[PDB]
């Protein structure tokens, strides 16, 4: 972070008490992306810097912190003649006599352990893949959502065209039309209103078959919703290394990486992944 | 061998699929006997056969139809036992009938290479389209036993494997005939693995690859052993995984839109 | 090279009597004498560096027990033998520490090791679901709102053409209509109730489908945290005293004793002579927790026995150190050793080597009455609360 | 579902909710105790057995409060029942050769093949897999025909053999299946001694039969004969659905004498 | 899944005599419980749910 106006570090108290430890820091101003500038004070602090203060008071150090000139960690390569294979960035700076210790996230690697020596690690870490979460959508508007309007129109008119047949059948039986239509609409709706039953033997059969239609629809209709309100089948995980998409890019899963760094060396180390 | 790969095509099944036909139709006769025993019970204390079905069948489909009720005390215990499994049968019906309803159908278009639809492509509907690429072995084989075919696919002869695949999604041609190993690699590679071979990968002339040598050349004897040795050491078994691995596996939509509900209306038919 | 039998990395078996020598895919090793066959995980690596560097080795399975411990002047085990010029390397399950790294040297570690705690599986529990996990308490107050304001609407249109009888039918239709009913003959309300009736059909969808899965025991009932937990810090505490333990004369015991006094003193009476016997001392109920390495324990826990042995905190390790191979403190073999080791980690050699020697197997219940007994609690609560209002109302009317 | 404990509880529960309604009606500012049994059971089993609702203002809240347990009990019954039929899908299903189960020795299921077969030559070369068959060498049957019968009585569970023979057995016996994928591809072939004058003609005839469709007739006629190829439950479980109501049909015939005993 | 198991470290030049104590002091920080305080204060404290 940038310093104060006069050139001092703030006092950001932690939630649990004593404020964090801060040490002054020198380095580039505008990151020098082809536009280098002067060097100005900053505020370097955090977990790694907190470690350095612990080492300082146990074996009589006296330190001064200055960041790297460019930003790249370090990588050996040749420049301008294809015959000048040499380090760069922080790794190059250490071997140039401009520094004697490195305190930063540095991965122990065989290809770069010949020219330097490494102490025992702080932590233990691996390599993973970070991808944005998929958006979950729930169209729970109900109001007969899962059932399309195609079936709605015919089933709505199905009851009307079948109720009239009861009174029509009553003509030759060996209760008006309106007083008989309430029965069929009552059957489907699981209603408590019911009075009047067909008198002719055959009219009961029409009422009989209509009973089965009530059970199949509403019960099965409230079974389609059962899958609707859980579902939960998202499948967009690369699942580690050796993914078929990673083996052969499809110009749709675009992935980036830090230039120089170390994962670039690891990919160049092997041959089976020289296609992407 | 020789394979055929075509575009993926776009169901009454059983709207009453749960349980089975044999264990279900036998239930209906039991409705007769259970109602009959009530007649003997109703004879004592203070028509009946006809109303019994209404008195009884109206209970299995919940209870909405106006249903009467016999009087007495000992004449009503039996239906209480009937009401117990009245909710049991419905619960079983609504266990997973929705998942079985939307079950898809693995549709097919061609019986095989010798399918009779291939013999007379002009005998039905708009003519079928199927093509190969000549100057090879598949064209040679297809012209030695199916000479009637060869007068037809000469209409279409693509520039290569790449162009044919692109033209397949359009609709001008709906089939392909080429080397089996090459076609499998394309099919298990596209977007959503829509393109699928006929009959899930059926070959028709199992002839392998090889390394041509000069006649009588003495290198044949020991080169054969070297290839045979690698097969017992699992070399090409894992080597093929580096170059011949597919992307897809050859295996919501809360909609009904008739689907199989036509049978329910067919019942009312 | 001096090694020792460690279950995942070093397996020792007798030679085949029929052949009279060690079976293939192994290396010869002698006691101190009877010839034995030894193989495992640490052995496999040793072939690579020997091939890459080039030397001659002869395994020297150590008669002295354990891995190393200061006895106030002398050191036994692998470290002691190396400390007395009798062994250059001691490959095996050696934990890098602070005291040991003073008199000898170690290579670059290739496997993590720490401290973990293992406790048997615990029976799950389901809290009485508040209205069976519905649609928040808002909906329960919500239903009272429209239902009470829609009955008045029917009452208004009833007279135009009995409110007490107009609340029995209107409400009870929503809950699996079976109760006796009394329906009016008003045409205007007759159409109205059907629209209201159709709501009950859709209401069940809210109370069905969803409720099926979310009723079994949950919350994982996992309790008593790691070394930070005050359950360990207090020896006796509430309940019967805790039943942890560890193998003495190693690395974990020394770390616990020096760093955490008043703890190693108590568990001196809770010891285990070995490892395999210690596990049997845990399942039946005579012990509850174990304190050992994060490499031996993790392998067996993944292997498990009936899928009922897990580590508290799901693997919260402590005092993270690594493995390695000792040297002579001046052996000048360090540079060709560690550089060789780093190459395998750079490639996939060690990634699949763990699969060949470290792989587990495993890592829907009766509903009973205790979990969902809260549904009955509604009956008893509503039973007594009803008696006071109903019975006392007529007493005022009596006077 | 609900084990036993709730079911003697609900029967006790349905018993207790019957008595107090009559007591909550007699000393009230007009039914009988006979309505108690019909109303108590009537609400539960979605039936119209009951005649009428209580006519009071104290037990009115009881009926609604009682309606809830009718809903919840029938809700839970269907809720958990479909879970076992759908969600519960446990299986071991040993798959592939790369699985560590094959590498480590197994005592529950042993590994065996046919002695002096090509697999014996295979497993005895690669030192990497000379790990388990150096122990399961004691298990080597003398015929592939009888080894399948051994698996029939669940004696054997692992068998290494050619896929052509093994798969066709699944087509005949309707209770056997395979798993995984092939891991050693090598065809059959007519064999004869060196320098035999037929090493050139007979190979050509085999190839000429492949193109002319002869091998299609032979493969279909012999190998591919075709046979038998689950929400279809049968009398294994639901034969017990409809015998208690059938049992209750004959369980009330003696109750008529018990019922008619009140006449005299 | 993790596919490169290599830890961090402090780097310097070969000639440096600081090696003996820097490596020895790091290993003592692990055993002393110090590294847990830094881990819990500068890495894993926030929650999102
Ligand atoms: C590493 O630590 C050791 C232990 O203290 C140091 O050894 C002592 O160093 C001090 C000052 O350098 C001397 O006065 C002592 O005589 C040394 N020996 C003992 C036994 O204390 C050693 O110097 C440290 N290394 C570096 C590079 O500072
Ligand atoms: C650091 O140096 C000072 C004096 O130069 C003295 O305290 C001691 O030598 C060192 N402090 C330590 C080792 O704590
Ligand atoms: C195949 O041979 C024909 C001649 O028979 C020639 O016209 C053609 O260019 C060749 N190539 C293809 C792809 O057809
Ligand atoms: C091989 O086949 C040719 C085909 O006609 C025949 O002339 C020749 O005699 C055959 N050779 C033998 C050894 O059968
Ligand atoms: N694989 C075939 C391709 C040519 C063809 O289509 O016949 C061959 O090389 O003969
Ligand atoms: N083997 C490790 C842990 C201690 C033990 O296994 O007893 C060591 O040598 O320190």
């Amino acid at each position: 972070k940038p310093t104060l106006s006069d050139g001092t570090c703030k006092e950001e108290f932690t939630v649990n008490g004593d404020p964090v430890k801060k040490v002054i820091c020198t380095g580039p101003n505008d990151t020098s992306p082809g536009s280098p500038r002067h060097t100005v004070p900053q505020c370097c602090y955090g977990f790694c810097i907190d470690l350095l203060i612990k080492l300082a008071r146990t074996m009589n150090f006296t330190y001064e912190v200055h960041l790297v000139a460019d930003g790249k960690f370090g990588t050996q390569e040749r420049v301008n003649n294809s015959n000048k294979k040499e380090w760069n960035g922080m790794m190059g700076e250490l071997l140039s006599g401009q520094a004697d210790m490195i305190v930063a996230p540095l991965t122990i690697n065989n290809e770069r352990a010949q020219y330097i020596e490494f102490s025992k690690p702080f932590k233990y870490q691996g390599l993973t893949i970070l991808v944005k979460k998929e958006i979950p959508r729930s169209t729970l508007d109900s109001f007969m959502q899962p059932f399309q309007s195609t079936l709605w129109l015919l089933v709505g008119l199905s009851v009307h065209v079948v109720a009239v047949m009861l009174y029509l059948l009553d003509r030759f039986s060996p209760l008006t039309l309106s007083s008989a239509m309430w029965f069929s609409w009552g059957v489907l709706l699981n209603s408590g209103i019911g009075e009047g039953a067909p008198r002719s033997f055959s009219a009961r059969i029409l009422g009989m078959v209509w009973a089965g239609f009530a059970m199949i629809i509403v019960a099965s209709y409230t079974a389609n919703l059962a899958a609707f309100l859980v579902l939960d089948r998202p499948e967009e995980r690369i699942t580690g290394i050796n993914d078929p998409r990673l083996r052969n890019p499809s110009d749709k899963f675009i992935y980036a990486t830090v230039k120089q760094s170390s994962v670039d060396i690891y990919f160049r180390r092997q041959v089976e992944l020289s296609t992407m | 061998g020789i394979s055929v790969m075509v575009s993926r095509s776009n169901s009454p099944s059983a709207f009453l699929e749960p349980f089975s036909a044999d264990v279900w139709v036998m239930m209906f006769v039991m409705l007769l006997i259970v109602s009959a025993v009530a007649v003997f019970v109703f004879e004592y204390f203070s028509f009946t056969i006809g109303k019994a079905i209404w008195l009884l069948w109206g209970l299995v489909f919940n209870n909405s139809v106006p249903v009467q009720n016999p009087k007495g005390t000992t004449s009503k215990i039996m239906v209480s036992v009937w009401a117990f499994f009245a909710v049991i049968f419905l619960a079983s019906y609504t266990a997973n009938l929705a998942a079985f309803m939307i079950q898809e159908e693995y549709v097919d278009q061609v019986s095989g290479l010798s399918d009779k639809k291939f013999q007379r492509p002009n005998d039905f509907s708009p003519p079928f389209r199927f093509g190969t690429v000549p100057n090879g072995s598949t064209e040679r084989n297809i012209r030695n036993n199916y000479a009637e075919m060869h007068a037809y696919m000469g209409k279409f002869n693509q520039r290569g494997v790449d162009d044919a695949l692109l033209s397949l999604k359009t609709g001008k041609l709906d089939a392909f005939i080429y080397d089996a190993a090459v076609l499998n690699y394309m099919a298990g590679r596209d977007e959503g693995c829509k393109l699928v071979t006929i009959g899930s990968g059926k070959v028709f002339a199992s002839t392998g690859y090889g390394i041509a040598i000069q006649k009588d050349s003495g290198w044949k004897r020991q080169v054969d052993l070297a290839i045979l040795q690698l097969f017992g050491d699992g070399e090409m078994e894992e080597l093929e995984a580096l170059w011949l691995t597919g992307i897809c596996h050859n295996e919501m939509s809360s909609q009904l839109d008739i689907d199989n509900m036509a049978g329910v209306f067919y019942m009312l038919g | 090279v001096a090694t020792l039998e460690e279950r995942p990395f070093v397996i020792v078996e007798p030679a085949d009597p029929i052949s009279g020598t060690c079976i293939r895919d192994s290396v010869p090793c002698r006691s101190q004498p009877e010839k034995r066959c030894c193989k495992g995980f640490c052995i496999d690596i040793l072939k690579r560096l020997a091939h890459t560097i080039g030397f001659s080795y002869d395994l020297y399975l150590v008669t002295n027990g354990k891995h190393g411990k200061k006895i106030d002047g002398v050191w036994n085990g692998m470290i002691g033998e190396v400390f007395y010029q009798r062994a250059d390397m001691a490959i095996g399950s050696l934990t890098i520490n602070e005291e040991r790294s003073e008199i000898v040297d170690f290579s670059v570690p290739f496997v993590e090791t720490g401290i973990s705690v293992m406790v048997a599986r615990s029976n799950g529990t389901v809290s009485p679901s508040a209205f069976l996990e519905p649609y928040s308490p808002a909906v329960w107050v919500m239903m009272f709102v429209m239902c009470l304001t829609v009955v008045a609407v029917t009452v208004f249109i009833f007279e135009y053409l009995t409110i007490g009888k107009s609340i029995w039918l209107l409400w009870a239709l929503v809950f699996n209509n079976s109760v006796p009913v009394e329906n009016p003959r008003g045409t205007t309300s007759k159409i109205m109730v059907l629209v209201w009736a159709f709501f009950a059909v859709i209401f069940l969808a809210s109370y069905t489908a969803n409720l099926a899965a979310f009723m079994i025991q949950e919350e994982y009932v996992d309790t008593v945290s790691g070394l930070s937990d005050r359950k360990f810090q207090r020896p006796q505490e509430q309940y019967p005293p805790l039943k942890f333990g560890t193998v003495p004369n190693g690395s974990t015991e020394k770390n616990i004793r020096s760093n955490y006094p008043d703890m190693h003193s108590y568990m001196v009476r809770y010891n285990q002579p070995r490892v395999e016997e210690a596990l049997t001392q845990l399942k039946a109920g005579k012990l509850d927790a174990f304190i050992y390495d994060a490499a031996v324990l993790n392998y067996m826990a993944r292997k498990d026995e009936g899928c009922k042995l897990v580590t508290i905190g799901s693997g919260k390790v402590f005092a993270t150190t690594g493995y390695g191979i000792a040297l002579h403190k001046g052996s000048r073999w360090k540079r060709p050793i560690d550089l060789a080791l780093l190459q395998f980690l750079g490639d996939d050699e060690i990634e699949m080597l763990e699969r060949l020697w470290l792989s587990g197997i495993c890592h829907s219940s009766k509903l009973d009455i205790d979990n969902m007994a809260g549904v009955f609690y509604m009956l008893l609560v509503a039973m007594g609360l009803s008696l006071l209002v109903f019975a006392w109302e007529h007493l005022v009317y009596w006077r | 579902p609900f084990q036993s404990t709730l079911w003697l509880l609900v029967g006790l529960s349905v018993h207790v909710v019957a008595v107090m309604l009559y007591l909550l009606d007699r000393f009230s500012p007009a039914l009988t105790l006979s309505s108690a049994m019909w109303f108590s059971w009537g609400v539960l089993l979605n039936s119209g057995i009951g005649e009428g609702a209580p006519r009071s203002f104290s037990a009115r809240i009881l009926g609604m409060v009682w309606a809830g347990f009718a809903m919840i009990i029938v809700a839970s019954y269907t809720a958990n029942l479909a879970a076992f039929l759908v969600l519960d899908r446990p299986e071991e299903r040993i798959t592939g050769i790369n699985d560590p189960r094959l590498r480590n020795p197994s005592d529950k299921f042993i590994y065996a093949t046919v002695k002096q077969s090509s697999v014996d030559i295979y497993f005895r070369r690669q030192v990497e897999l000379s790990t388990m068959y150096r122990h399961m060498e004691k298990h080597n049957y003398e015929s592939a025909a009888e080894a399948i019968q051994a698996v029939r009585d669940n004696k054997l569970h692992a068998f290494i053999w050619d896929s052509a023979v093994l798969e066709f057995e699944a087509s005949q016996k309707c209770d056997l299946v395979t798993t995984g994928e092939l891991f050693f591809r090598s065809g059959f072939g007519i064999g004869m001694r060196k320098d035999s004058p037929w090493k050139q003609n007979v190979s050509l005839s085999i190839l000429k039969s492949h193109e002319n469709g002869f091998m299609e007739d032979l493969d279909k006629t012999w190998v591919r004969y075709q046979e038998c190829d689950p929400a279809t439950l049968t009398f294994e479980n639901m034969a017990g659905v409809f015998m208690l109501v059938a049992g209750g049909i004959v369980a009330g015939i003696f109750l008529i004498f018990i019922e008619i005993a009140y006449k005299r």
